[PDB]
DNA sequence: GGGGTGGTCGCTGTTCAATACATGCACAGGATGTATATATCTGACACGTGCCTGGAGACTAGGGAGTAATCCCCTTGGCGGTTAAAACGCGGGGGACAGCGCGTACGTGCGTTTAAGCGGTGCTAGAGCTGTCTACGACCAATTGAGCGGCCTCGGCACCGGGATTCTCCAGGGCGGCCGCGTATAGGGTCCAGCCC
DNA sequence: GGGCTGGACCCTATACGCGGCCGCCCTGGAGAATCCCGGTGCCGAGGCCGCTCAATTGGTCGTAGACAGCTCTAGCACCGCTTAAACGCACGTACGCGCTGTCCCCCGCGTTTTAACCGCCAAGGGGATTACTCCCTAGTCTCCAGGCACGTGTCAGATATATACATCCTGTGCATGTATTGAACAGCGACCACCCC
């Protein structure tokens, strides 16, 4: 019978990996067209440099980051392994924001 | 006739560039007067933070067996240490990424 | 139409027959779900299995005062 | 006619070079240093202004950026780079 | 490969009031990061120099320190009785820190809790514990230092307490391993097969991770005795 | 030209992904919409104070140093884009 | 004799007379909306002086305190900021 | 001889002083030069404020039934808005206390 | 039988007591005890105003009603009542202490 | 003359007070140790700021001027003392 | 001690391209606190005028308005075919709002969704629902007010999303009550034993917390008829 | 007139209604805390006065910013492939969570101790201010070399392919404690011989 | 002459160990991931050359701050007294934590889809620069009035007292359920009236 990890094995992979790599972790052209629309709504017809883009994702993907640590954090101090919306608030509202 | 010119930065003994951070404080709007011996102590003051962080990322880049630093290295010498943590804990070090850190309840066994 | 508690539970092992103890949860949903009993069906079966682990008839082979699973014992 | 642009990479590298003569540095590298200078220099230029606003003094002095240089580095880095801008205005006195 | 510390001038009888002059030499540049340790007999060292030319706390400006990248020197201007100790050099340049061999002198708030002496009886194990006080516990190192009579002092290795990161000896790896505790600010070192080459003091002193910082209090040293 | 549904884009995928370099083994189902929530506020803020930049230099195109300067004034100092 | 030292406490009571004719106010709250006032003043013109610095002008204007305001005050206190200093840059060209 | 003098605050019809804003700014190091509308304009700005301040403190005096205004009223005031808290977010008063709230889970049943 | 009231409802009437109040909760001439034996591990012989003492004391008792209410809040999202040591330092280490 | 152990001046009353203003109900018994080393990392963090603005200025009185600056510094902005 | 507002024209008439004034006359001083609306029939009202004299968003240059302390009036200077509508001067400058009695003039992205058509028995109780839209909730206080036929609009109390506070006018305690839903940004209205003076249109307008503003963007009414 | 059997009475098994027990809920009232109305008084707030310095009026100079014109670069838009990633579906196991139980640690309350708070006095260090004077920082003219832009080459590292090691998962086997069934054992039931009625 | 008692032969109730079974633990082997090692190539880092502008040198000056001296505020030390707050201790309750069961919901893997990425090409908007100009602000001199220091009075709120209402807790009573047990009632063993031979 076919081979399976079990479950919760494969995400300590995934998570040593990612925490090695570098490289941003949200496709560019999707999030382009999303910082394009969120400007829409101050001001028309705005043009972007390439790196003004660059710049907005590497912000946002280290905000990402620091709070899904702070996400899991929370999580392990209620004794989860899995964190959820609730942890997500309570990070954030502990962080001011 | 007048004696050759002689840089700020060498009758200070640094590498940075005395005359420029002069400069950079009369043109800042930081005061009215420029004292001679702040941008001298300024740029002393830059330059060994600057040693000091090329320094220990390149003792990570040898660690990695590189021999030019990249960002990753940058991040990983400043994340390391208590003291340039907490004074560049505010900042986000583009292409640095983060420290490998797994908590111990998620280990198995 | 709920008879004494005795025969209900030594009926709710005897359908489900569990090698390893009837779980406590399993017996109190089946015979409140099949019959019907009053308000304060939960209270009386946990009293009722108390009291029958005390009488030696029902065995407690995992768990400890009522939180436990339990087996007929023959 | 594009004009002349400034950066400190000459004098980074020029450190880097006293520090580790066989290591190199990246384009980017270079770039995030040369943002931790303008960084740390406006910082410091900040709290000497600041002291010398709260003490009435026309003048930023090196005494006011040692100030500035205890407020803002934390620990060893402080006493560190107190001695290394102490002895650059000695010597600069002196030469 | 271990950089070869030499300090030429092995001892010396002098009067008070003259001056005296220590050599140590490198095998290879270590740019400037030397220091000078002043050692009392049963006394736990005390620092003199660091980076090669800079007065620790509370050294009177008697001590001198000079040179660069092979050739160091350490001066002593104005002799007393008090003056009478052995001083090492310490590089810490490279990876492998090490010692001078130690040049006798005769004239004619930080703390660092260490436990007593251990008894211990050959290829079982012992731990040591060093209570830090009076200053920020994660931001300094940790360094353990081993003195034997006939080798001198020998660097073992050190424990960061902010990441739990440590750096070992070759010499030592397996022999020591060293464990923090944040929560009484105590780190302890683990000694494994316990051997009469062993027997030996052991220091444990605070070090900056500032890289020309160095070891600058130490703690009064736990003798172990192997049978 | 209109752009209409691009928070979408931000998939399941990539906020695993980030999730793992935030060292985070079990996700719940709702931590996406969440997420993809938090996301849109915080461009929101920055991408308000970029334009805001902009228009006071009177020029149509948002800068780099305009995002630089709208993340410094928000707490955020990033290094590597000409800070 | 003492020296005269300023505050704001006049103008707050003033503009207190203003809003809430027969309220009064007492010292410590006072003393408070003073320091509430230098904030906003030193936040304000501190963002405004970045702009020209960032812009390369000279001069600090209207158009660079306005540009702060909206920086800085949020939602609709940032467009009711504008508009009352809009009204009073206008009235006072006016004459 | 020279006019009648009229300050500038009473030309832009403000209250607060327009003469000591601009000398503010022309002292404080913003820069060089210093436009005419700028003090005006910021004169404006921060009567507006505490025109808005001061009018939330008295509603809530006067709903506590008292005539002055204390610190606890202004702690009230900005911290029952949003925006003002957000304004002053890192910002603490002197004698402000805090606002009265208990946790739902708290509370009896 | 002597009255008594049931654990938590004189606990919940201070609670109600105190953050209607204002005053300082710190005894005033300890505090400045503390304040004084702490500056003179900077410098010795240091005077200190009446004023200065009073806005160290503000100040600090601000901070730790700030950090209680996060302390308060990652004790309710553990599904506990009690505040905890581990509440306090999940609290600093999510707020970036 | 010196000044040796008053941090235990901070007293378990106290502590409630705070955590009571705090909204806090129940509180366990390490509390009381785990905020007077909190509060002893605070202070020693404002007074030391507050002592250099001191040496500074050449005095030897520290002032509440100097205490609102420190606390500016490490932003957290206090209300009613300065001026 | 209700502050009355009295429109002096209940009605007018008017050719297309002449100026029209409108006058509002104000019980007690509201200090400028005074907004203007138009009304086009079967639909929300639209702000034109707040704070007494500021164009609202959105407005063309021909409507304008003055006045302060107790008299206020608008103007509309080039009349056109859409500017037959009804006009309300509303006042909020003290706790109970009040709406003006209206004047005809007739002549030769923030959503607030709501829901629809109602019918009710007396005595039974109803939740009308207010979904806020295209702005960020928390930040604006929502407003509840009732319009009759016989009475005009009437305002009914509050909700602020950002603390649940509320406030209600004296002549519906008890009758209405609100509350507020940040998950889903809806606001609710509850309205206790319905009766047949209920019969009414209720709309949601959205206004924020700065005291100068106004009542700027309005749902688009639930007709709630109780048989 | 005796042998023998159903009728009927006494003893007892079965079941039932009162006895007793336990749980779960509503309320009266007793104790305590809280909100409200009234009188006292004090010291902080608001007002009035002097004066003095900094803000306003009027005029001059020059340079900073506004505006027009030009270039070219770099941003936007489009098109065609190419996979890599995303979307979707499914089996399952392990984690969330609800309930039960226990013990201990934290709350509540009372009696004892202590030290904070307040007032009053005394003293002197040192912060604040004024005046002198000099060194040092601004400003300008002339100079020149240091730093920046552009061009080029070459090696560090990024990638690709391939072993070699390592870590995970689990199926099978060794090993131990609990349960079912058979056995040596003896207690008693049963057969043979002597004896007393 | 035959059953009772004694001794011996045979039927059977019994305590106990061995085999069967389920769970715990160990380990070897398959397989998938990870890391080391070598070869290739390409493009970015580092070096070289030209130039131009900004950093340096030499000199003048004018004013900012360093120093000295004086003054008088306020911060520190001390002591006594009151009483409120802290502390120590007892008791008990409810909350934290561990254990158990359920079930559903996230993970891992295979299959299909789609759209991001990359290379290529083209248009043109606007960002950057330069030249010209003018008006807007710095700077100066006069002068005067707005605001700050200081004094004073009175009323707003803090305080003390009494009262009236609200909340908390619990002891009691009531309602519903349960298991228990002496007895009300009928079935069978046994004593007696009476039939049959």
């Amino acid at each position: 019978k076919p081979h399976r990890y079990r479950p919760g094995t494969v995400a300590l992979r995934e998570i040593r990996r990612y925490q090695k790599s570098t490289e941003l972790l949200i496709r560019k052209l999707p999030f382009q067209r999303l910082v394009r629309e969120i400007a829409q709504d101050f001001k028309t017809d705005l043009r972007f440099q390439s790196s003004a883009v660059m710049a907005l994702q590497e912000a946002c993907e280290a905000y990402l980051v620091g709070l899904f640590e702070d996400t899991n954090l929370c999580a392990i101090h209620a004794k989860r392994v899995t964190i959820m919306p609730k942890d997500i608030q309570l990070a954030r509202r502990i962080r001011g924001e | 006739a007048r004696a050759k010119a002689k840089t700020r930065s060498s009758r200070a003994g640094l590498q940075f560039p005395v005359g420029r951070v002069h400069r950079l404080l009369r043109k800042g709007n930081y005061s009215e007067r420029v004292g001679a011996g702040a941008p001298v102590y300024l740029a002393a003051v830059l330059e060994y933070l600057t040693a000091e962080i090329l320094e220990l990322a390149g003792n990570a880049a040898r660690d990695n067996k590189k021999t030019r630093i990249i960002p990753r290295h940058l991040q990983l010498a400043i994340r390391n240490d208590e003291e340039l943590n907490k004074l560049l804990g505010r900042v986000t070090i583009a292409q640095g990424g983060v420290l490998p850190n797994i908590q111990a309840v998620l280990l198995p066994k | 139409d709920h008879p004494k508690y005795s025969d209900m539970i030594v009926a709710a092992i005897q359908a489900e027959k569990n090698r390893a103890g009837s779980s406590r949860q399993s017996i109190q949903k089946y015979i409140k779900s099949h019959y019907k009993v009053g308000e304060n069906a939960d209270s009386q079966i946990k009293l009722s299995i108390k009291r029958l682990v005390t009488t030696g008839v029902l065995k407690q082979t995992k768990g400890v005062g009522a939180s436990g699973s339990f087996r007929l014992a023959k | 006619k594009r004009s002349r642009k400034e950066s400190y990479s000459i004098y980074v590298y020029k450190v880097l070079k006293q520090v580790h003569p066989d290591t190199g540095i990246s384009s980017k590298a270079m770039g995030i240093m040369n943002s931790f200078v303008n960084d740390i220099f406006e910082r410091i230029a900040g709290e000497a202004s600041r002291l010398a606003h709260y003490n009435k003094r026309s003048t930023i002095t090196s005494r006011e950026i040692q100030t500035a240089v205890r407020l803002l580095l934390p620990g060893e880095l402080a006493k560190h780079a107190v001695s290394e801008g102490t002895k650059a205005v000695t010597k600069y006195t002196s030469a | 490969m271990d950089i070869k510390m030499t300090q030429s001038p092995s001892s010396m009888h002098a009067s008070l009031g003259e001056r005296v002059t220590i050599t140590c030499k490198a095998s290879q540049d270590i740019r400037s990061y030397l220091s000078w340790y002043q050692q009392k007999p049963w006394k736990s060292p005390k620092t003199l120099i660091y980076y090669a030319t800079s007065l620790a706390d509370g050294v009177p400006s008697r001590f001198s320190g000079s040179g660069s990248g092979q050739d160091f020197s350490l001066t002593i201007n104005n002799l007393e009785s008090d003056d009478t100790a052995t001083y090492y050099c310490l590089q810490h340049g490279e990876s492998p820190y090490t010692f001078g061999s130690g040049t006798k002198l005769e004239i004619k708030e930080v703390q660092l809790q260490q436990s007593g002496p251990e008894l211990v009886e050959p290829g079982t194990s012992v731990k040591m514990p060093c209570k830090a006080s009076g200053y920020t516990f994660t931001s300094y190192t940790i360094q353990w230092v081993k003195q034997t009579p006939r080798q001198g002092l020998e660097w073992i290795g050190y424990i960061y307490p902010y990441n739990a990161g440590t750096k070992y000896n070759e010499k030592f790896k397996g022999k020591a391993t060293l464990t923090s505790d944040k929560s009484s600010s105590t780190v302890y070192m683990e000694l494994s097969s316990l051997t009469s080459e062993d027997s030996a003091v052991y220091y444990c002193a605070r070090k900056s991770s500032r890289l020309r910082s160095t070891l600058d209090y130490w703690g009064q040293g736990t003798s172990v005795t192997v049978s | 030209k209109v752009l209409r549904d691009n928070i979408q884009g931000i998939t399941k995928p990539a906020i695993r992904r980030l999730a793992r370099r935030g060292g985070v083994k079990r996700i719940s189902g709702l931590i996406y919409e969440e997420t993809r929530g938090v996301l849109k506020v915080f461009l929101e803020n920055v991408i308000r104070d970029a334009v805001t930049y902009t228009e006071h230099a009177k020029r149509k195109t948002v800068t780099a140093m305009d995002v630089v300067y709208a993340l410094k004034r928000q707490g955020r100092t990033l290094y590597g884009f000409g800070g």
